[PDB]
RNA sequence: CAGCGAAGGAUUUGGUGGAUUACUAGCUAAUAGCAAUCUA
């Protein structure tokens, strides 16, 4: 959900030479087109899928 | 019959005593003041 | 690196300077003579006045310490301070310390040498600076108190840090802690580095060459179970083994002898390597316990020596050299000493230098393979060349009477090499 | 004092002003061009104040014979052929493929011996099978494999006589009152030797022969001789083809050894002495080229439990001669004791005192000495023990030293109950009670 | 895995040469491939360490030549035992491949030279090397009768090397690992195979298209060709053989193998194939 | 106690170098 | 040929390949600029960083190359570039047909030396620009005055002349007037090396036979000579701190060091790179300093260090041998195979034929570090086997990496060139592994595979077995013994549900996971080589031995494309990450894009060595392939990630 | 003990080097100079 260095929680191994955390407090899928949101500390993070790419066929032949 | 000359130079060779690690420990307690020579035979005698 | 790294360092550079006086007592309380709480309350001209008398007492033992009187010990350096001028007067002066200890270095059984010294110690602070030099001269007198005071007062290097746990210690080093100190390589350059100003300026002296001989063959020792080690340190010893031949003492030429001889017979050599090595042996042989050491040496050092090619005969320029070194008596009466050396293959390499290279001298080599006994392929390639001989050269009664008693023993195996290579009847129509 | 000038030089004129690096080489204010000689002389001197001028140009240019040597050489010790005979203290010693890693065995291999000539592994053990190996260093795969029911055997042998070297026997014996005989010829032709020709009392069992080489000598003709040890004292020798008994050689004690010395005398003549040992230390020779009587009777200094005498630096059983001119006198004998003490006698002395000193009394490992192998040039000898784990030591001689690289504590030597030299390869195969022959290449043969 | 590390037919497929080792030396024996028409005697390599990296069959005192690893090609008589003459390049570098036409032998070098030896005169008549051929392994003289033009070098990537220019002419695909055989099956076409794969493709050599691709069902270790091109054999890893009926008609770019023989025992071990010959 | 092989930590300096473009002269 | 979706990027991995380096100093520090064949690589020698890659591709390989402060000047075919920043500033055209070799730059002048011993001057227009850009004169060195030109130098303080070092002779000329000022006596053996030291007009000469001539380039002599015996010597370097040493460096990869002054030899640096790909190819001092950078053919660049003496009063005496510092290295053999470790495509898996197994990075060339091969203890606490003296693993035949659970337990697993287990590793150590998975079945693993959970890894025998074990414990879990040939291709769901066999005897096997069942089988018409199986879409793709890609679904097992043009053996392909296209690579030097929705060849590039190994990143951005000569991974990125490319269908 | 087991095995520790963010070079008075020097 994050790569900023800014925020505390993301880097699992430091850099060997209070910020603000990293989460997600809520999660919910939409109720009318395959994606869902998270609440984040950066935003409301909406991920979701479009069938532009992904060629996924279904049975042709 | 090369073989027979290899076998009789491998066959005259004889017993020597080989340097260990504690061959030469014991010198010096007697390198107080004796002379070089001296020294030089002590050794040999270890080496032989 | 660390700020208190870095200040350890600036104490080890300003370790020298008195910069107040409690660091003034703790380093002029560093005596070699007197305790600390004498050694911190005397001056610098009454420890003069007494080291300069125990130098004219030097002096008149050993009359090289007079020009130490005009420099090192005179009235000028008493106000000398060290760390006051500047890189060149401190090169200068630290070359004059290292002339005046491997001056003293043979003197140190007697106690003008260590009054003499004190001022070494007090005035130019030597147990601290030029205290390399110091340890590397007095290393010989490991079970005596004045290495111990010296071990007291000294500021230890790092190459002698086995020495750490004998510093204000009440009993000695032991021979086990000095063939450990011994052992390292850097500490071996160190020391045959010293040894190579020792040379140069002729201060070798007997005890000093037995103790170094003991802590060489030692450390060969020590090392002779593993090849990588024996390979590192051949260069050094065999380097100042050539250093202590091409020097003028008898001591240190059989010193160098000894060194050879061990190294030799721990691991095998190569064989132009021992044939260089017996030329730098005989290159300055002037000595008698010099000859008798240099013959015994060759004699193992060609034992040691295996393989096809041991037995050759040994060239012309070496043989010669050998021969003017070591005449026909020399060589015969050697072979008939009752204590029986091994010199089976130095024998044989000679008797066929003889044949290859002297013609002549064929009576005396009937002789002494007379006296010593060797095995079946030395005999056999001396009656080969001797059969090469016959039939370069006219075959007179010396040839003949060599024959005669290569048949008195062993007939089978002379009738085995003229089978092959000649024939029994052609060869008694040649002679 | 120059080998060049090149008048180019002296005619041109540079600026120095013109650049900050040229403007430091002036000697006045008012100089800015100058003569090229000057200029070049200039930065002589600046090139010589940015690096110093070292000791080693102008110091030299090109009773030394040592240094100037070592200067030379990089390498200090002897190459690679021009050696000939082992150095001590350090094997040179790889492993190749487990010899009967392609065929595994069902028991302890009791027995290991390689062909004199082909290379062939014979194994054998107490599963009652014998197999034999074309080894190599890769793939050591399996020749061909006998399995005798009912007969499980202990000793086995490659026999190759001397006049045709064409026979290629196999003997091969157990526990039992019988010894086969398969004669190799690549269904399998087998004999049985059961008859000892009014000796059946004094032989009950099999199991200890050896094979060896006899003369006629009054013909120049030689046949194979099998020789049983038995129970009193007894050593039966008969004919390895017909197995008639010739003769016996009786000693005083319990019987625990005995090994096989020749000795040439003339062209084309030798002679066979047969080594038996007492328990108790003390050794008979016999002659038995002529009727089997005892030419000399000595003792073993030390030594009082005896298990293994050999004979090695020659023609032994187990390094045979192809050829009756190729037969050699044994330099080294080594008895072995139930202590693991190991006496080893240098024949080349110790044939005339009849109380003869030890050259050495190797001491290395501490329990039965049950094999104890020469290397075929005598150079090596290989203790081994069958009674604890990884009791195989390999002793240097002349210089009677035990090397001390191999085995290391990683060797996958196991029980060691059998062990073998190759004639011609160096190189060894070690059985162990697992049913693994091991097998190792020494790189100096 | 296989004890007989190299082995060779003579042309007509009547003896067959074999190099095994022999408890740590090499030995190279010959065999008639049948009876009626044991042979005990082998040359024995007397160094641990020398060995034979190519052998082949000369055409009439018979003999072979065996590239050894130490710069040599050492001729060998059968019906005598003895190497009759060693050739020897400057070098001590082992030798990849040989080969002959009439009396003219050519060789490969591990540093990547050429060396032409000619065995009427016993001489090295030619040393050189090219560029951008820098790991070869193989080489085929392309035949033109006792001409000798033409040379036919593989390093994973075949070439064909005209020799009056000592330059490279062609350049073929080669494979992805090591050409293992390089041999020319008609006037206008070569075979060749690489290491652990099991496809053969047969270029064009005046082209240099690839014709066709045969695939065997196992990694290919050797083939032989009949004489006239009509089939190629091939024995692969498995032990098994492979016949190519025909290979060089209209199964269209890649041909499988038309027969495959394999050989087990009276138990059902199967004991494999190693070095056929077809005529 | 053996001797201390143990490596500094390695900087690097400043180094002045002869630099050859005033090794080269036009004629007038 | 010039493609239409993939554009080259760069080829990464590189770092020398024994053409001899060239340093350079931008005020106190020094960068190190290798030639990676017809590009250079700069580097900062303080800290071994890649600063610059040269802007394009040379049209051969670059052969000589040189750097003043800000400027590189690399020869190559005919030509010499003069490039400042990557970027080429010039170039300068020679008007010959013969290959320049050799160069030197001092003063306004660039000297160029040709192969057919010529020597081409060129001059600055005036002495304020920065580089030699006119032509001046030609110097020829002919059959009387010397032989093959071997080096050309300009020892300092001469005044616009040069040494040209030929194989036997030394000549001076001055290169204003065209004049031959000095040709020295001849020289007994070849000369192969030269280089000026810090003493005033000496230049130091090294033989073909192991000789180092000290040779006084005014009066003519030589002033010293060190014989190494049995050595030809390719590199001479002089230490300038203080501390008279040269560094002679010799053909079968050693780095000795004398002290010039005492005449002894301080140490020797033995197998400091590979002597079968050029021994040490070019070592140097950086000057002032104790440290000296070597480079060697074998794709690695080395600095040596020497540390500050050990006794305090001596020190002279007393050298401390060199010790290592850093260094940049890739494989010294082409790379047999390639993987992406990660979805970001930021390190790549990368094996080869050197038997090594390195993670190069896609980012930053210093992150590239090799996997280690040192092995963990056994688990009972047994004995492990193998040789005394270690070397490394087998070849890597193929590898499966799947870090879904990365760090905390085994995560690459792979498998090796005729042996008959598969390895793994664990990428977040950069290590091996505890478990090596056996087959069971005495046969060699022909293919591996690992699930996407994790915990599953699957060993794929040529006795045709697939056992299953467990990554995290390392186990036999289960065995499926469907084929009785070569299983060449596993793969799993993306759900852990179905998976998925492909042997040479042509049959795909479609198994049931979590039940152990077989949801059935389909004879194909060929043996199949290699499977992908595309996770997200279902959809894995075969290549035939009839030279087809076969595309198959796992869902409803059918084959729903056939894709036929190539006309030899593929030797690999991979799917595009949103699964839309295929790319393979083929033993013909090409590789084709598939659309496999439309079922047609998208673009073809004819490239001339013949691609090994296909990869596109598990994100749009980047294809990597690997080919049969050149030790890198040559990086192309797909222009339709910026534009939308034509599913319209090439031909020829 | 069995088992594992290639010219040895195990444990502990000091130092250095490389990564730990995604690679466009050093210095200065900076459209350029220097880097052998900024100063007359």
């Amino acid at each position: 959900v994050s790569r900023n260095m800014a925020l505390n929680g993301t880097l699992e191994f430091l850099n060997s030479k209070m910020r603000p955390e990293v989460r997600v407090t809520s999660v919910q899928f939409s109720p009318t087109a395959n994606a869902f949101a998270a609440a984040s500390t950066e935003g409301l993070l909406i991920y979701s899928t479009n069938d532009t790419i992904l060629f996924d066929p279904f049975d042709l032949d | 019959d090369e073989e027979d000359i290899a076998l009789e130079f491998i066959n005259g060779e004889k017993k020597d005593k080989l340097v260990n690690m504690n061959s030469f420990t014991s010198m010096f307690d007697n390198i107080q003041n004796v002379q070089m020579d001296t020294f030089f035979d002590r050794v040999m005698k270890v080496l032989t | 690196s660390s700020l208190s790294d870095q200040l350890a360092q600036v104490a080890s550079n300003n370790a020298t300077v008195a910069l107040d006086r409690k660091r003034r007592q703790k380093l002029h309380s560093a005596s070699l003579i007197y305790n600390s709480k004498t050694a911190a309350t005397q001056d610098y001209d009454f420890i003069f006045e007494n080291a300069s008398k125990a130098l004219e007492e030097l002096s008149q033992i050993e009359p090289k310490f007079a020009i130490f009187s005009r420099t090192l010990f005179s009235e000028s350096s008493i106000s000398l301070d060290r760390n006051v001028q500047t890189k060149e007067e401190i090169k200068d002066l630290d070359n004059a310390i290292n002339a005046y200890l491997l001056l003293a270095s043979s003197k140190w059984y007697l106690a003008p040498t260590l009054h003499a010294t004190e001022w070494l110690v007090r005035r130019f602070q030597i147990h601290v600076k030029n205290t390399e030099m110091l340890l590397l001269s007095t290393l010989n007198y490991y079970q005596t108190p004045v290495f111990k005071r010296i071990l007291s007062i000294i500021k230890l290097p790092p190459l002698f840090n086995c020495l750490s746990n004998f510093v204000r210690s009440e009993k000695p080093p032991t021979a086990l802690t000095m063939i450990k100190l011994f052992n390292d390589m850097d500490f071996l350059k160190l020391y045959t580095s010293y040894l190579d100003q020792c040379i140069k300026h002729n201060a070798t002296y007997t005890n000093q060459l037995l103790f170094t001989t003991c802590c060489f063959i030692n450390v060969v020792a020590f090392n002779s179970n593993n090849d990588e080690k024996l390979n590192q340190l051949v260069p050094i010893l065999l380097e100042i083994s050539a250093k202590l031949l091409a020097s003028k003492s008898k001591d240190c030429q059989i010193a160098a002898h000894t060194i050879l001889v061990v190294f030799a017979t721990a691991l095998p050599l190569k064989k132009t390597i021992i044939l260089a090595a017996m030329e730098t042996i005989l290159s300055n042989l002037d000595a008698k316990e010099a000859k008798h050491s240099a013959l015994l040496t060759i004699c193992k050092l060609f034992q040691t020596l295996k393989g096809q090619g041991n037995v050759d005969q040994l060239p012309s320029k070496i043989f010669k050299l050998f021969d003017s070194k070591f005449d026909t008596v020399s060589i015969l009466t050697f072979l008939d000493k009752e204590d029986k050396p091994v010199c089976d293959k130095f024998i044989t390499s000679y008797t066929r230098s003889i044949a290859r290279y002297d013609r002549s001298k064929l009576n005396i080599i009937l002789s002494l393979l007379k006296k010593i006994r060797l095995e079946r392929y030395e005999v056999r390639l001396i009656i080969t060349d001797l059969i090469y001989l016959s039939e370069i050269l006219e075959d007179k009664s010396q040839l003949v009477e060599l024959f005669e008693y290569f048949i008195s023993i062993n007939e089978d195996l002379v009738l085995k090499c003229l089978k092959s290579l000649g024939l029994t009847g052609e060869l008694f129509e040649i002679r | 004092e120059a080998a060049w000038i090149d008048s180019d030089d002296e005619k041109i004129k540079v600026p120095i002003l013109v650049t900050n690096k040229t403007k430091k080489l002036r000697t006045s204010y008012n100089e800015s061009k100058i003569n090229g000689v000057h200029y070049i002389n200039r930065l002589r001197s600046q090139f010589e104040k940015i690096y110093p001028r070292p000791k080693w140009v102008d110091d030299e240019s090109d009773i030394n014979a040592l240094t100037k040597i070592l200067s030379t050489t990089y390498n200090y010790k002897d190459t690679l052929s021009n050696s000939k005979l082992l150095p001590p203290k350090k094997l040179d010693i790889v492993r190749l493929k487990d010899a009967n890693a392609s065929h595994p065995s069902h028991s302890a291999i009791q027995s290991l011996s390689f062909h004199p000539s082909k290379p062939l592994l014979l194994t054998g053990g107490y599963d009652k099978t014998l197999r034999i190996y074309h080894i190599d260093g890769k793939t050591n795969h399996l020749v061909t494999s006998l399995h005798l029911v009912g007969s499980p055997i202990q000793t086995c042998t490659f026999y190759t006589s001397l006049s045709n070297q064409n026979q290629q026997n196999i003997f091969t014996a157990g526990r039992r009152r019988y010894m086969h005989s398969w004669d190799l010829s690549l269904t399998a032709k087998i004999e049985k030797f059961s008859r000892l020709y009014g000796h059946e009392s004094t032989q009950r069992s099999f199991e200890n022969f050896k094979v060896a080489h006899l003369q006629n000598s009054q013909t120049n003709s030689v046949h194979g001789i099998v020789l049983l040890q038995g129970n009193n004292g007894w050593i039966n020798i008969l004919h390895s083809t017909s197995g008639l008994w010739l003769m016996g050689c009786k000693i005083e004690g319990v019987i625990t050894d005995f090994c096989i010395d020749y000795q040439p005398i003339s062209r084309g003549k030798f002679r066979t002495i047969l080594i038996a040992v007492n328990a108790y230390g003390e050794v008979w020779e016999f002659d038995l080229n002529k009727n089997g009587h005892v030419i000399r009777r000595w003792k073993d200094q030390g030594g009082v439990g005896i298990t293994k005498i050999q004979v090695g630096g020659g023609t032994t059983t187990t390094c045979p001669a192809l050829q009756i001119s190729k037969i050699k006198q044994n330099r080294w004998l080594a008895v072995g004791s139930e202590s693991g003490f190991v006496n080893l006698y240098d024949r080349n002395n110790a044939m005339t005192s009849s109380t003869p000193t030890p050259v050495a009394a190797l001491d290395q490992l501490t329990t039965t000495i049950s094999n104890l192998q020469f290397s075929p040039d005598g150079q090596i000898l290989c203790m081994a023990s069958r009674a604890v784990k990884d009791a195989l030591r390999l002793v240097h001689l002349p210089s009677c030293s035990v090397f001390s690289n191999w085995p290391t504590s990683g060797t996958p030597l196991g029980k060691v109950t059998s062990v073998a030299f190759s004639p011609s390869g160096g190189l060894l195969a070690v059985g162990n009670e697992q049913g693994k022959v091991r097998l190792w290449k020494l790189n100096h043969y | 895995d296989s004890p007989v590390l190299q082995s060779a037919y003579d042309p007509s497929g009547q003896y067959l040469c074999y190099v095994t080792v022999a408890l740590d030396k090499q030995r190279v024996g010959v065999q008639p491939t049948q009876r009626a028409t044991w042979n005990e005697n082998f040359l024995y390599l007397e160094d641990s360490k020398l060995k034979v990296t190519c052998l082949k069959w000369v055409n009439d005192t018979v003999a072979i030549i065996l590239g050894m690893n130490n710069g040599e090609i050492w001729l060998y008589s059968v019906l005598a035992n003895e190497v009759t003459y060693k050739f020897t390049t400057g070098n001590s570098y082992e030798i990849k491949d040989i080969d002959l036409m009439g009396n003219q032998l050519w060789c490969i070098d591990s540093s990547d030279a050429f060396y032409q030896f000619d065995l009427l005169q016993f001489k090295l008549l030619q040393h050189f090397r090219i560029n951008n051929c820098v790991q070869l392994n193989k080489l085929t003289i392309v035949p033109a009768g006792d001409s000798v033009a033409q040379l036919l070098v593989a390093s994973h990537s075949i070439s064909l090397i005209d020799i009056e220019e000592k330059k490279v002419v062609m350049t073929f695909p080669g494979h992805v690992s090591p050409v293992s055989t390089l041999q020319v099956i008609t006037n206008e076409f070569f075979i060749s195979g690489a290491e652990g794969d099991r496809f053969l493709n047969v270029y064009d050599i005046h082209s240099g298209m690839t014709k066709c691709v045969l695939v065997a069902e196992s990694d290919i270790k050797e083939l032989s060709h009949s004489g006239q091109a009509d089939s190629i054999a091939v024995t692969t890893e498995d032990g098994s053989l492979e016949i190519f009926v025909d290979p060089l008609v209209s199964g269209n770019k890649s041909k499988k193998s038309s027969k495959k023989i394999q050989i087990v025992s009276k138990d059902g071990r199967k004991v494999p194939i190693y070095n056929a010959f077809i005529n | 106690p053996k001797v201390v092989r143990e490596a500094k930590k390695v900087e690097m300096t400043e180094a002045r170098a002869y630099n050859a473009d005033a090794d080269t002269a036009k004629a007038a | 040929k010039n493609s239409k979706i993939f554009s080259p990027f760069r080829i990464i991995g590189n770092v020398s390949n024994g053409v001899p380096f060239a340093t350079g100093t931008l005020g106190s520090t020094f960068y190190i600029v290798t030639c990676v064949g017809k590009t250079f690589q700069i580097y900062d020698a303080n800290t071994l960083h890649l600063l610059f890659v040269s802007e394009k591709e040379t049209p051969s390989s670059i052969v000589a190359l040189s750097a003043h402060f800000h400027y590189v000047y690399a020869a190559y075919e005919n030509k010499v570039g003069i490039y400042k920043r990557g970027i080429e500033e010039h170039l300068l055209e020679l008007e010959t047909d013969a290959n320049v070799e050799h160069l030197c730059i001092f003063g306004d002048y660039l000297c160029a030396s040709t192969d057919d011993n010529s020597i081409f001057i060129y001059k600055k227009s005036d002495p304020q620009d920065k580089y030699p850009s006119e032509f001046y004169t030609k110097l020829t060195v002919t059959e009387i005055q010397g032989g093959e030109i071997v080096s050309l130098q300009h020892l300092a303080t001469y005044l616009n002349k040069l040494t040209v070092v030929t194989k036997s002779n030394v000549l001076l000329f001055n290169v204003r007037t065209g004049k031959l000022v000095f040709t020295s006596n001849e020289f007994p053996d070849q000369i192969t090396t030269a280089e000026p030291a810090p003493v005033l007009d000496i230049i130091a000469l090294g033989t073909v036979t192991g000789e180092v001539i000290m040779f006084n380039m005014r009066k003519g002599k030589r002033i010293r000579t060190i014989k190494i015996p049995q050595s030809r010597i390719s590199s001479l370097s002089f230490r300038t701190d203080g501390s008279s040493h040269l560094s002679v460096g010799t053909s079968s990869g050693d780095l000795i060091f004398y002290d010039l002054d005492r005449r002894s030899r301080i140490h020797v640096l033995k197998n400091i790179h590979r002597e079968s790909y050029g021994g040490v190819t070019q070592a140097t001092f950086l000057n002032g300093q104790p440290i000296i950078v070597t480079s060697g053919g074998d794709n690695s660049l080395k600095e040596y260090v020497f540390d500050p003496s050990l006794s305090q009063g001596s020190g002279d005496v007393v050298v401390q041998p060199p010790r290592y510092l850093r260094s940049r290295g890739g494989h010294s053999q082409p790379p047999s195979y390639i993987a992406f470790a990660d979805s970001q495509s930021h390190f790549m898996l990368s094996a080869s034929k050197d038997r090594s197994l390195w993670s190069f990075s896609l980012r930053k060339d210093a992150q590239s570090q090799e996997m280690s091969q040192r092995l963990h203890k056994k688990q009972d606490g047994g004995r492990v086997g193998g040789s005394t003296i270690k070397s490394k693993f087998p070849e890597i035949v193929a590898l499966a990496i799947e870090n879904a659970r990365i760090g905390e337990w085994e995560n690459i697993i792979t498998a090796h060139k005729d042996e008959k287990f598969a390895r793994t590793w664990d990428m977040r150590n950069k290590r091996v592994g505890r478990w090596t998975f056996d087959t069971t079945d005495d046969g060699f693993v022909k293919s591996v595979a690992m699930s996407q959970c994790g915990n599953f890894g699957f060993i794929g025998s040529s006795n045709g077995s697939i056992t299953i074990y467990n990554m995290q414990s390392g186990i036999l879990r289960k065995k499926y013994k469907l084929h009785k040939r070569a299983v060449t291709g596993i793969s799993l769901d993306g759900m852990n549900r179905k998976m998925v066999s492909c042997g040479l005897d042509g049959i795909v096997g479609f198994y049931d996971f979590n039940k152990s069942t077989l949801l059935g089988k389909l004879k194909l018409d060929a043996p199949i080589t290699a499977m992908v199986y595309h996770r997200s879409s279902d959809l894995f793709a075969l290549a035939l031995d009839d030279l087809s890609i076969v595309v198959i679904d796992a869902v409803t097992q059918r084959v729903v494309r056939q894709l036929w043009g190539h006309s030899n053996r593929i030797t690999a392909f991979d799917f595009s990450p949103e699964g839309r296209w295929i790319v393979s690579a083929s033993l013909d030097s090409t590789i084709r894009t598939w659309d496999l929705p439309t079922g047609g060849c998208i673009d073809g590039i004819i490239v001339d060595n013949v691609a090994t190994n296909v990869k596109f990143s598990p994100n749009g951005d980047l294809l990597a392939t690997t080919h049969v000569t050149g030790n890198g991974i040559c990086i192309w990125t797909n222009r339709a990630q910026f534009k939308t490319v034509s599913t319209r269908t090439i031909d020829e």
